[PDB]
């Protein structure tokens, strides 16, 4: 039986949502940010942002909106998690004690439901009378915001439109109304429905305009005096208010799709619109003079302000300062210098906040040889690409912006440099060739080359291998690959009887006509005297997804084959043995002579290299169909993986089995809903080298770095009973049980967690007060078994913190 | 027709001597002569019309572990001779795991079975679809682009937008398209229209679970691969395996010889509305899933051509067998009239063929 | 009407007898139609439980299992065999177009000898059939013009396979021919077992009947005492020189030899037949 401990070394840094209002006090302007499972509260000041309180919520914050019921002095916050855990929270501070209470709570998941394609949408009526949640197709959930609604009793109104794109509660409505853009085989259309709490029927709204843009994806409720809604597609911005239907197609917005928005003025005069390329535009609503009709929009204007990080969300604060909640790169407070003549408005970034997500690939290194490990990651995507050096000493982080997508990374100790596969997007130029969009690591290298092997506007992805120095981080070399060649894998290792360490790259010839890759190659490079040299080349009939040094030999996965090459004295990759399997070998991990092979659909197996046979023997298989992102070998019997809805699982080889059926089947001995999407696993530790054995770090899409370690049965059972006692004492945010949050979850099922210990909940034992520590350690046994004291278990939890 | 619930255990009668692997959606014509089998069907008409069809892995032995439920959609009783001949047409509905086999005193078997669930997994990009891109995730349905399309142009834009979030993960957009339900169905449609020339999306299903089971019935595959496709629970894995069979197993050899090539994928074409493979019935109630091919090799004609019970009217059938092991493979059909195109073709039974990889040295993957 | 698909070719239920086409000394052949696929077959029923003892039944059944495994175009393939209603049923490839005995009888009616080019055309096909059988160590034991079938397209197929080997002759007779091949070899006069050399004697004697339109010991068939003595002494009229070649006639004299060891193996008979067929065609 396997037992593991998962603790968060670096909290998720990527921002998925940001909101503004008056949460702490009516006279305090707040900026609340959602970094997946955490919620940060800030006060807007001339000095930027003042930190107030960060809370650890047991759920992925899917909806986050502020609202003030009539009578309440300050705003309340509504949070709906990925597992549909709805709740309304209130800020409460008595002197110094800051605590976020749960006014209302509940699980609004319907008994049977069809989850919508445009995700979870949560909107609140301007008068704080109901919460409209569009979770499933054809069912609009309504939660009345009554005085005694502590358990959030909800009802669904049968909506005829199934493929609804976006819904928002309109302003300038005597009776509540919801405007939406829906799609049907005839096209995209706009329609309004008056929401009735008494009759529970969607009454005919004030207007409904048909034949809107094919890409109409966003809806914005315009407040009084303007009223109505703004619909934004890709190439046009429209405004609808029954009698009025304006539509503008400026050429400055047609090059990219507008994907995020935020209101600047409470009256709706100015709006911010961010696009996929990180550009920021200002949408102005010009108001015309009043006889008695202040509800008159004269004209719409769009002005490109400047280039900001790739914005997931935007939030205007004060003095032209806008928080840019970026998910791909560093979040940032930018100043809009509109205060000149209104003609030339430019942006100036004023403060950048570190974001390590998406962590695509990473490697543990020791550049200073001080014992303490350093983690260098391939963070960011597109212009937000970067290499982040995390070291423990509270973790210090240095950023190296690449301005292009880093894909893979490896370290070469002999030449003091890192191998980094990266990709840049070049548009198909007017002359027929290709032109780069912006300067980047590959184009601004000290030395650069193109592979000499020979075996309109469309975006083209160009892959390159970067040899970056370990101290200065300057791009020493940038070897560009062939046309229609996708670099997939990269390793740095010594092979055969050759003392030189080589950078090996596995590629796939990707053509749009070829559905599956029928061709690819393994290129061996040597970096000596400041320059990279193409040493060997081995063409293969398939894609080289993964490679690994296996006992001084190169093991590689080619489509559905696991081949082993032995480096000859003539510097050529000669084949030794093959293993053709029923799986597309995507993941490859090795420990000694054992090999773990995996699929994108959790179809995994374990092979073993037998020198007597000179070929691979299939040891065990486990074909449970479910999506995957990464795998790692914990030990000869236990193997870790990550599956579909942010889960972690462990499969074990049944060694004590008698039959071939039982020995050839890996038993699922571990399950845990992590809440993060794991892209990479790496053996190593940030601390210099206990109740633990092994150290497996992991990188996620949200920029969270975690750590998994094996424990004995006695430590596991002690921490499992201690975990239950801590859970039944700690006040969870939104009254969400820890058991439910960490229970394995998919759209098919939600089973309890097993073989895993939530290290974050175990470390919270030192944060709780002494009277609450006595409440937890009461009647708990510790090993002869004696009654556990608070002081002895404080030392055990402190030893668990010393690993990260 | 209401279908059974998932993982629910059902006690249903297994029809005797039906040694075949029925696939959900596949039609099963049957001719019954025994009053015990006829009275069982008569009582099933008064109930849910559902019986069991076991997938016997071993022919000689009763090694049956999986199966498929069959709902009787049409009943027909004849009293032409002293024997009340009852012909019924059934349709497969759900797969099952055999829990118990109870042979009754009247020879009819009763099988307590667990209904297997269909593994419906969400899109791979659902776990990493950004909130800003959720709103622009749905593709616009319009007759100007979704119909009369270039196909090369539309599928490029489909991959770019659906798998845009592949930059967040450790894999490319094209890899996610290999495990994509719509892309795999499109790739199978391309290979299937080559054989079934007069085919359209109006006949093939839209759902990937229903599409994969339809493809398994159409494909000329032996009982070994037919069991393997039903063992696969996920439709993505089933479509990937089916498409790998279509690309790798292009040679159709004699099952008895194993190394005697009879025909290839390129020779497959259609002359029936059902498709290239169709389940015809002979004058004695035997069903033959015959594949319609243009040319066939290593086959000799035995006997003289005949016109009685000819499945293709206006074509004289002649018995064909393997030139090496003399095992029955099919029948050669020659046109009676000169203008009737094709001039000559072969109808090969599925039970006699074996899909093999062309002569060289690979496993079929999921 | 019973139909048992699971059994296949191993039951009477899946076959309908069209008409009786033959009856051997120890067998009954019928032109039957397979009700599963319409393949025309020759259902050969043999009453093994009536006169064959448990040991002779087992030796015959064991040999029939290996005869199904045979694979040659010029040999009648044994599709399937089964015991039903105390009767050994053997399913064979139907060859109702004719046989070497019918062709020889037709040429006798027209008063013309078969051309030597046509003789080697059919002898070379039968030599390949016996070469494959002897390579797998299988004895025919009854090579005769009736068992050498010829299709409408001119393809030769050796079949039936001699059952006579079980031989007993329980009557108190001076000489016996029941349960012996068409061309009885001298070793078979002593009522001893069979050997591969007996098939060479029968093959050689068959080549004689192909050339002279009569068995080498035709005429003596009436008086068995002279026949038994003439087989031992190999006293037969030699083939005429003015009609056939020296190579054809010397091969007959080599195969028709009293000492089994002096008879050449099927390897050399098939090699000579291939050389003669290549020259004549
Ligand atoms: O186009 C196709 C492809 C081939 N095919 C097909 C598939 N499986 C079969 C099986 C048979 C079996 N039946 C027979 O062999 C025979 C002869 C015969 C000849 C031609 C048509 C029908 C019949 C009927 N009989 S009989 O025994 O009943 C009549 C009979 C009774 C007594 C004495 C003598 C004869 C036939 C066709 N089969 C089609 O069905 N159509
Ligand atoms: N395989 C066969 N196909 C067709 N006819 C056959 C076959 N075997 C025997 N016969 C016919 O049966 C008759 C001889 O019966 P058979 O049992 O072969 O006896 P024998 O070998 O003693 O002559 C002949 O009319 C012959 O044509
Ligand atoms: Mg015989
Ligand atoms: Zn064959």
């Amino acid at each position: 039986m396997s037992y593991n401990y998962v603790v968060t070394a670096q909290k998720p840094t990527a921002v998925n949502g940001c909101v503004t209002g008056h949460f702490t006090s009516a006279e305090d302007l707040n900026l609340l940010i959602a970094k997946n499972t955490r919620l940060e509260i800030y006060v807007v000041t001339a000095e930027g942002l003042r930190p107030v309180k960060e809370v650890g919520m047991y759920g992925k914050i899917a909806v986050m909106e502020l609202f003030r019921p009539k009578g309440e002095s300050k705003d309340l916050l509504f949070i709906l998690t990925a597992k549909y855990n709805a709740c309304i929270l209130e800020y409460k501070q008595s002197g110094e004690s800051i605590d976020i209470i749960t006014r209302a709570h509940g699980n609004v998941q319907d008994r049977i439901g069809r989850p919508s394609e445009t995700g979870i949408i949560g909107i609140i009526d301007p008068e704080c009378r109901m919460i409209g949640l569009r979770l499933y197709d054809g069912l609009f959930k309504v939660i009345p915001l009554d005085r005694d609604n502590k358990e959030l009793k909800a009802f669904n109104i049968r909506l005829e439109e199934l493929h609804v794109i976006d819904v928002k509660f309109l302003y300038g409505c005597q009776a509540p109304t919801i405007c939406f853009v829906y799609q049907d085989p005839q096209g995209r259309h706009v329609k309004t429905y008056e929401v009735s709490l008494r009759e529970k029927e969607f009454n005919k709204g004030p207007w409904k305009q048909e034949n809107v843009e094919a890409e109409a994806s966003m809806v914005i409720a315009v407040p009084e005096p303007f009223g109505g809604a703004i619909i934004i597609g890709q190439e046009s911005i429209t405004y609808h208010n029954g009698d009025k239907y304006l539509a503008i197609a400026p050429p400055i917005i047609k090059q990219s799709t507008i994907v995020c928005h935020n209101r600047v003025d409470p009256n709706g005069s100015r709006y911010l619109l961010g696009d996929m390329e990180g550009r920021l535009f200002m949408l102005l609503l010009e108001k015309e003079e009043q006889m008695d009709g202040t509800v008159t929009l004269k004209d719409l204007r769009v002005e490109l302000l400047g280039e900001t990080s790739i914005a997931e969300c935007l939030t205007y604060l004060d003095n032209g300062v806008v928080f840019v909640g970026s998910r791909l790169g560093d979040s940032q407070l930018v100043k809009l210098n509109v205060d000149s003549n209104e003609q030339g408005s430019y942006v100036v970034a004023m403060e950048t906040f570190t974001n390590l997500g998406p962590i695509v690939d990473m490697c543990v290194v020791d550049l200073e040889r001080q014992g303490q490990g350093q983690l260098v990651t391939c963070s960011g995507a597109f212009k937000e690409g970067s290499l982040r050096i995390i070291r423990n000493g509270k973790l210090h982080i240095r950023t190296v912006p690449l301005y292009e997508s880093p894909r893979k990374i490896c370290y070469q100790e002999v030449s003091q440099c890192f191998g980094v596969l990266s990709s840049r997007i070049e548009v198909q130029d007017t002359s027929g060739g290709t032109t780069a969009l912006r300067p980047s690591a590959s184009t601004q290298a000290l030395s650069s080359s193109v592979s000499s092997s020979k075996l309109f506007g469309e975006e083209v992805e160009v892959h390159n291998l970067l040899i970056i120095d370990q101290h200065t981080f300057e791009v020493l070399h940038a070897h560009q690959f062939l046309q229609n060649e996708y670099a997939l894998s990269l390793v740095s290792c010594k092979l055969g009887k050759d003392p030189n360490t080589y950078f090996i790259v596995g590629t796939a010839m990707v053509y749009p006509e070829e559905a599956e890759p029928k061709q690819g190659r393994i290129v061996v490079f040597q970096y000596s005297d400041g320059k990279l040299q193409t040493v060997a080349e081995k063409e293969v009939k398939g894609a080289v997804y993964s490679m690994v040094e296996f006992n001084g030999k190169l093991l590689a996965s080619i489509n559905s084959t696991v081949r082993l090459y032995e480096w000859t004295t003539e510097k050529e990759l000669r084949t030794e043995c093959n293993h053709y399997n029923n799986i597309m070998a995507l993941y490859l991990k090795t420990k000694g002579d054992f090999i773990l092979v995996g699929d994108l659909m959790r179809s995994v197996l374990l092979l073993a290299y037998k020198p007597m046979e000179g070929n691979f023997e299939e040891i065990a298989r486990d074909f449970n169909p479910n999506w995957m992102s990464a795998v790692e070998i914990l030990d000869d019997d236990n193997f870790l993986g990550a599956e579909n809805a942010f889960n972690l699982f462990v499969c074990q080889k049944d060694s004590a089995a008698t039959t071939d059926e039982e020995r050839q089947h890996l038993q699922e001995v571990g399950l845990f809903h992590l809440g993060e999407f794991v892209n990479v696993f790496c053996h190593g530790s940030l601390v210099m080298q206990t109740p633990t054995q092994g150290s497996v770090l992991f990188g996620t899409v949200n920029g969270m770095i975690g750590l998994v370690t094996s424990l004995s049965e006695s430590w596991y059972n002690l921490l499992l009973d201690m975990q239950n006692r801590l859970n039944k004492v700690i006040k969870s945010v939104g009254k969400i049980e820890h058991s439910f949050w960490r229970s394995f979850h998919t759209e098919r099922k939600t089973e309890p967690a097993t073989g895993f210990i939530d290290g974050d909940l175990i470390e919270s034992f030192l944060d709780i007060s002494r009277p609450k520590m006595q409440e937890v350690v009461a009647n708990l046994q510790y090993d002869m078994k004696r009654e556990a004291t608070a002081d002895d278990l404080i030392k055990v939890v402190e030893e668990l913190t010393r690993i990260h | 027709r209401t279908l059974h619930d998932d993982d629910s255990c059902q006690v249903i009668p297994v029809l005797p001597q039906v040694m075949m692997i029925l696939i959900p959606g596949q039609t099963l014509p049957l001719q019954l002569f025994h009053p015990q089998e006829v009275s069982m069907v008569r009582n099933l008409i008064q109930k849910d019309r559902t019986f069991a069809v076991l997938a016997y892995s071993n022919v000689q032995e009763r090694e049956a572990q999986f199966g498929t439920t069959a709902e009787i959609y049409a009943y027909r009783e004849e009293q032409d001779f002293g024997i009340e001949i009852v012909k019924v047409k059934a349709i497969g509905r759900q797969r099952f795991k055999v829990l118990e086999l109870r042979t009754q005193s009247d020879g009819i078997q009763q099988a307590k079975v667990q209904i297997l669930p269909e593994c419906v997994l969400p899109s791979t990009m659902s776990a990493v679809q950004l909130e800003s891109l959720n709103k622009c995730q749905i593709f616009p349905s319009k007759p100007v682009s979704r119909e009369d399309q270039c196909s090369y142009k539309w599928w490029q834009k489909y991959q770019k937008r659906k798998f845009h979030c592949a930059n967040l993960t450790s894999w490319p957009r094209w890899l996610y398209s290999l495990y994509d339900a719509e892309t795999l169905m499109d790739r199978i449609k391309k290979q299937l229209r080559e054989w079934d020339e007069n085919l359209k999306d109006d006949s093939l299903p839209s759902n990937p679970i229903d599409f994969s089971y339809r493809v398994a019935a159409c494909l000329p595959i032996d009982d070994v691969l037919r069991i393997q496709l039903l063992k696969i629970g996920s439709a993505i894995q089933r479509l990937r395996c089916e498409l790998d069979i279509m690309n790798k197993c292009t040679s159709l050899c004699c099952k008895q010889c194993q190394e005697t090539e009879i025909t290839t994928k390129n020779e497959i074409f259609s002359l029936s509305l059902c498709g290239p493979m169709a389940a015809y019935v002979n004058p004695h109630g035997y069903v033959h899933e015959t594949l319609t091919v243009y040319k066939a090799c290593n086959l000799n004609l035995i006997g003289r051509p005949s016109t009685e019970h000819s499945w293709f009217p206006g074509y004289a059938w002649t018995v064909a067998q393997c030139k090496i092991c003399a095992s029955h493979i099919g029948w050669k059909f020659t046109a009676t009239k000169k203008d009737m195109s094709p001039q000559k073709f072969w109808g090969l039974t599925r039970s006699a063929l074996l899909p093999t990889i062309p002569d060289t040295e690979v496993i079929l993957c999921l | 009407k019973a139909l048992r698909p699971d059994m296949g070719y191993n039951t009477l239920a899946n076959f309908r007898i069209e008409k009786k086409i033959g009856r051997g000394q120890f067998s009954e052949v019928y032109r039957a139609a397979c009700l599963l696929d319409g393949v025309p077959v020759a259902l050969k029923k043999v009453q093994i439980f009536d006169l064959m003892d448990a040991k002779a039944r087992a030796d015959c059944i064991k040999e029939i299992d290996l005869l199904k495994q045979l694979n040659h175009p010029n040999v009648i393939k044994y599709y399937a065999s089964f015991i039903e209603d105390n009767e050994l049923n053997i399913v064979l490839e139907l060859a109702d177009a004719g046989d070497l005995s019918r062709m020889i009888k037709h040429f006798k009616k027209q008063k013309r000898l078969i051309p030597e080019r046509t003789v080697w055309k059919y002898f070379v096909q039968l030599c390949s059939a016996l070469e494959h059988m002897h390579s797998r160590r299988v004895m025919h034991r009854d090579i005769k013009p009736a068992n050498v079938f010829i299709t409408a397209t001119g393809v030769v197929k050796l079949g039936d396979l001699g059952l006579g080997r079980f031989f007993s002759s329980k009557t108190t007779a001076a000489h016996s021919l029941v349960g012996t091949p068409y061309y009885m070899s001298p070793e078979r006069i002593h009522e001893n077992g069979y050997n591969f050399k007996s098939d060479i004697w029968s093959l050689g004697c068959l080549l004689y009947e192909m050339a002279a339109l009569q068995s080498p010991f035709y005429g003596d068939k009436m008086n068995l005492y002279s026949l038994c003595k003439k087989i031992e002494q190999c006293d037969y009229p030699p083939l005429p020189s003015d009609h056939y070649s020296e190579e054809l006639r010397q091969l007959v004299n080599m195969c028709i030899n009293p000492d089994p060891e002096k008879r050449p193996d099927v390897t050399y008979v098939y090699d000579v037949a291939k050389r003669m067929h290549a020259c004549t065609a």
